[PDB]
């Protein structure tokens, strides 16, 4: 057990993800109990985890972590329950965790962070119904936009361009946005009023297509440019809480819910894979980026669980 | 001072966050008893089954900190209203949990959104957990001023803002606690936290809630601007709603992070205790009314009951009604006799219900000012006041003042009056039969007699409040009609109402009355032009009277006698609130009835909606004769 780090990981683990030279980064948070916290660590074993006495690196946060992203390579986002956006940078040995900035202008929890391509910016989603837009260098806020009229569920930058996003909140509406544009956002898609949208993944390779998942269990996908809803599966018996593409040249989708299981499929939307091996919510994926065919998933059961893939 | 809260969506660690607000000058504290991100599965396995603790411990506080220092949230996921059958079923099931959990707590106030216009199963379970066990927590439904649509900032494209001006649409919001407290039947445990925004809505919104049970208002940091020395301060709008929040006397309740890192937190919370500090003091009236605000006072017997003697003390004290008695005897008196008659003429003054003397003592006092000479009676039919007046009698006035010990309708006089001097006043003016009285009394009035006072007027005014309306519900008792308690008017200072038209006039009644046939019976139809959107509660009473010539007493708002606090306003409810849209006009019809042994008034609604007859035949209220 590492410098700094704490000896217990908070039971609920909230995010999973791989760097690009195979070291798995977790966020966790205490929901329950005396103290309503939370924590971030680095496991360079990936199959370690989630075993704090073979940890790389490991921290406590003031509060909850409601996600969190990488920021490059050594920078980590963070979305608290304080209403706090932060970035953690790792140690250049990688053994300390240590806070950079942490900045609290959200009025309620952030609940939802993604990296703009550029890797200098960042846009927060909170239940404060605010979507804010971050220079990461200069740590400040550059935008600040109250498009929608409920909390905002998810956020996510494109792969390819610095300024649009798609955004999704409990009001019905998914909007893609372009901060180029002198009114920002456009609603989209939801081709007849459906149920609220809860997840959001853009297409790795046509930086055009997305998919979404909703409160009753299905994945759709979408078109921008056409605007009707090309696909969609009844692929959850609950609500659908992420989408994570494959780093395939064809790219598979893994579909992560409340009905605390794992799901792929194919590029039309089929089901390939299926895990139960969760018995609470799963509540991230990341895929391998060393094995192609693996891939990782967090509960709030603390179960940290590598799948294989055909 | 100012009571205020801290709304929290946060807490790492109870203790340390309660000790934090706590410096900072916070009274309470407003925070979720279950984690707000914590989702919770009842039905489908294996969630179901997660292994617990659900939340943190009761034991983290004393008892006595969790009555007084925490209000609990509702978790924002749970949605009992959605349309996914599965959320509703578990946001139920959840909604149950932390309600009931407060209750185990013995949490003093619980709060609950209203952010969408249906929440009718809401509505449902909240009501089956007010009727289930036995608890007196308050619940607080957090709704805006503004609604959460209309406040967005104009920035999607293909969706714009519809700039054309709503009437109806930007009351959305108090059209969404309406229903809900509608579907709950006007619980008394379910109060407003209404939040307020940067931008006003219009100002015709703002005049309703203050009719409705306000219990807090929340404030966002983001709506204090930021003044010359980088101090956070609000808009003079802004100071404008708060003082009225302030003669309400609600709760402040900040919410969101600071937004001014310059200084620590309790400086908002010094901005509010300045503007606090900072109102007009209370004056003459408000300090004898202070503790009386809302309070519902059942109808008075004037005649088959006696006054107490600690009733005459306290009345004795207006600081405005007996000098004006006195100035209106001192005119009376330099008009009947001229100067060269000064010592000629003795002029026959009877106080006509003397009670404890104060109106015989201003007699002499307008004499002695008038310099005129005057012969006293003194009647009144209270015999223990009546032990009063004869040892005035005896110890001071002397012979000048026959004390007489009946009622004034049955007094045989040895002599006729110059002038009959009473005050006989209720309310609504006549609701003390004061019309009767003096009709009976006016017989030893001599023919060109005056009668202080000469004449009084009622005036009416429509009115909306749910606090009041559930005061008046709240007065049903065992052993008679059910419904008994909407039949009567009841004297109380009205205070969270709003007042929907201008008092009008409605009986008038001259004295002396020399009237072929005497017949104090009335009937009169009201029109009144009402220019919102609201519901009627019921009318409030008021009265003028002319004492002499320009000489007057009022509890009409538009004319009220300064310092006056004799007579508090009269309430008429109605059995059934009634909807009335802006551009109506309210209806309203009243009777005065009586026979040989009572008087009573009726009363019935008959635009835009009819109501039932009020009172009918007197069956839940008369004045005995
Ligand atoms: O309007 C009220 N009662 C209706 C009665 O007609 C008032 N008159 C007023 C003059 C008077 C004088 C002597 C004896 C009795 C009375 C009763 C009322 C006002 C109030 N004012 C508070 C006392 O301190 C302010 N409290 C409770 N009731
Ligand atoms: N019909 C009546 N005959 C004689 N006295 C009456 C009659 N009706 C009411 N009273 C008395 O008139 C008084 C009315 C009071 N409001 C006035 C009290 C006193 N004059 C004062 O102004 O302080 C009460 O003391 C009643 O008991």
């Amino acid at each position: 057990l590492p410098p700094n780090a704490p000896a217990c990981m908070e039971r609920q683990l909230e995010a999973a993800r791989y760097r690009s030279d195979g070291a798995l980064l977790l966020g966790a948070s205490s929901l329950s109990g005396r103290c309503w916290a939370g924590s971030l660590w680095l496991f360079k074993d990936p199959c370690a985890a989630p075993n704090e006495g073979f940890c790389s690196a490991g921290v406590q946060t003031e509060a909850g972590v409601a996600d969190l992203t990488w920021v490059g390579e050594r920078g980590i986002l963070v979305a608290s329950d304080s209403g706090a956006v932060e970035l953690w940078e790792l140690d250049e040995n990688e053994t300390l965790i240590v806070s950079k900035f942490c900045k609290y202008e959200h009025d309620d929890i952030v609940s939802t962070v993604s990296v703009l391509s550029s890797g200098t910016q960042a846009v927060s989603g909170s239940k404060d119904i605010c979507i804010k837009v971050w220079d990461l260098a200069q740590q400040v806020v550059l935008s600040s936009y109250r498009a929608h009229a409920a909390q905002v569920t998810c956020v996510a930058a494109s792969p390819h361009k610095d300024s649009v996003f798609l955004s999704c909140s409990e009001d019905n509406r998914i909007l893609l946005w372009d901060t180029r544009c002198p009114k920002p956002a456009s609603q989209i898609g939801c081709s007849a009023p459906g149920y609220l949208p809860t997840s959001l993944a853009w297409h790795p390779q046509q930086s055009e297509v997305f998919v979404f998942g909703d409160e009753n269990g299905t994945v759709s996908l979408v078109d921008t440019k056409s605007t009707s809803c090309v696909l969609s599966s009844a692929v959850h018996s609950q609500c659908v809480t992420g989408l994570v593409f494959s780093p395939h040249s064809v790219p598979f989708l893994a579909s992560l819910s409340e009905d605390c299981s794992l799901a792929v499929l194919d590029s039309s939307l089929s089901e390939l894979f299926r895990s139960q091996a969760h018995r609470d919510f799963v509540r991230d994926a990341t895929w391998s980026p060393l094995n192609h065919s693996l891939l990782t998933t967090v509960g709030w059961d603390h179960q940290v669980v590598h799948h294989v893939v055909p | 001072r100012v009571s205020s809260g801290r709304d929290l969506n946060c807490v790492p660690e109870i203790a340390d966050t309660l000790g934090a607000v706590a410096k900072q000058g916070f009274d309470f504290l407003c925070m979720p008893v279950f984690h707000p991100r914590f989702k919770r599965e009842f039905i489908q396995e294996p969630a179901k089954n997660r292994p617990g603790p659900q939340t943190r411990s009761d034991l983290l506080l004393s008892g006595r900190d969790w009555n007084t220092l925490i209000v609990g949230k509702l978790s924002p996921w749970i949605r009992p209203d959605s349309k996914v059958e599965k959320i509703r079923r578990n946001s139920e099931a959840a909604m149950l949990q932390e309600l009931n959990f407060g209750a185990y707590l013995g949490l003093p106030a619980f709060l609950l959104p209203l952010n969408q216009e249906d929440n009718t199963n809401l509505a449902r379970v909240l009501t089956n957990h007010i009727h289930t066990g036995h608890h007196s927590s308050m619940f607080w439904m957090r709704v805006p001023l503004v609604a959460p649509e209309d406040l967005r900032d104009d920035i999607i494209e293909n969706a714009p803002t519809t700039h054309t001006e709503e009437y109806s649409g930007e009351e959305k919001t108090w059209m969404w606690w309406h229903n809900f407290r509608t579907l709950c039947d006007y619980s008394k445990r379910i109060a407003v936290a209404l939040e307020i925004g940067a931008d006003l809505p219009s100002n015709h919104v703002i005049d309703r809630w203050l009719g409705e049970p306000i219990k807090a208002a929340i404030l966002p940091t983001s709506i204090f601007l930021t003044n010359k020395k980088g101090f956070p301060v609000l808009s003079k709008m802004h100071q404008r709603l708060i003082f009225r929040l302030l003669k309400l006397e609600v709760q402040f309740i900040i919410t969101g992070t600071n937004h001014h890192s310059e200084k620590e937190f309790c400086s908002y919370l010094q901005y509010l205790e300045y503007l606090s500090q900072n109102r007009p003091p209370p004056n003459a009236y408000e300090l004898f009314a202070k503790g009386y605000e809302d309070y519902l006072q059942s109808p008075l017997q004037p005649l088959m009951d006696n006054l107490e003697s600690q009733t005459y003390e306290v009345f004795e004290k207006d600081p405005i009604k007996y000098s004006q008695y006195q100035q209106a005897i001192y005119k009376c008196l330099l008009d009947r006799v001229p100067e060269e008659e000064k010592d000629t003429n003795v002029q026959v003054l009877m106080v006509l219900g003397a009670g404890r003397g104060p109106l015989v003592n201003a007699s002499l006092r307008a004499a002695k000012q008038a310099d005129r000479r005057i012969k006293l009676y003194a009647v009144e039919k209270n015999p223990n006041a009546v032990v009063t007046l004869e040892n005035w009698q005896f110890e001071e006035w002397g012979s000048q003042v026959t004390v007489v010990s009946s009622d004034m309708r049955e007094w045989v006089a040895p002599e006729k009056a110059d002038i009959i001097v009473s005050e006989l006043l209720g309310s609504f003016a006549d609701n003390e039969l004061s019309p009767e009285c003096l009709d009976g009394a006016q017989h030893f009035l001599k023919d060109d007699g005056v009668s202080i006072p000469g004449e009084y007027t009622s005036f009416l005014a429509p009115i909306s409040s749910s606090k009041l309306y559930n005061e008046v519900r709240a007065c049903r008792e065992k052993d008679r009609d059910p419904e008994a308690q909407f039949e009567m008017p009841y004297v109380v200072r009205l205070h969270n109402f709003h007042q929907l038209s201008a008092p009008q006039p409605c009986f008038t009644f001259s004295h002396p009355n020399r009237d072929p046939m005497i017949d104090n019976n009335r009937y009169c139809t009201l029109e009144f032009p009402v220019e919102v959107n609201t519901v009627l509660h019921g009318f409030a009473g008021y009265f003028e009277t002319v004492l002499y010539q320009d000489i007057t007493l009022s509890i009409r708002p538009e004319t009220h006698s300064p310092g006056m606090f004799s007579w508090f306003p009269i309430l008429f409810p109605i059995k059934q609130p009634i909807t009335v849209r802006e551009g109506q006009t309210i209806c309203v019809r009243f009777w005065r009835c009586s026979n040989s042994k009572k008087v009573w008034y009726e009363w019935a609604v008959t635009a835009p909606v009819c109501s039932a007859i009020h009172n009918p035949t007197g069956r839940s209220y008369t004045i005995g004769l």
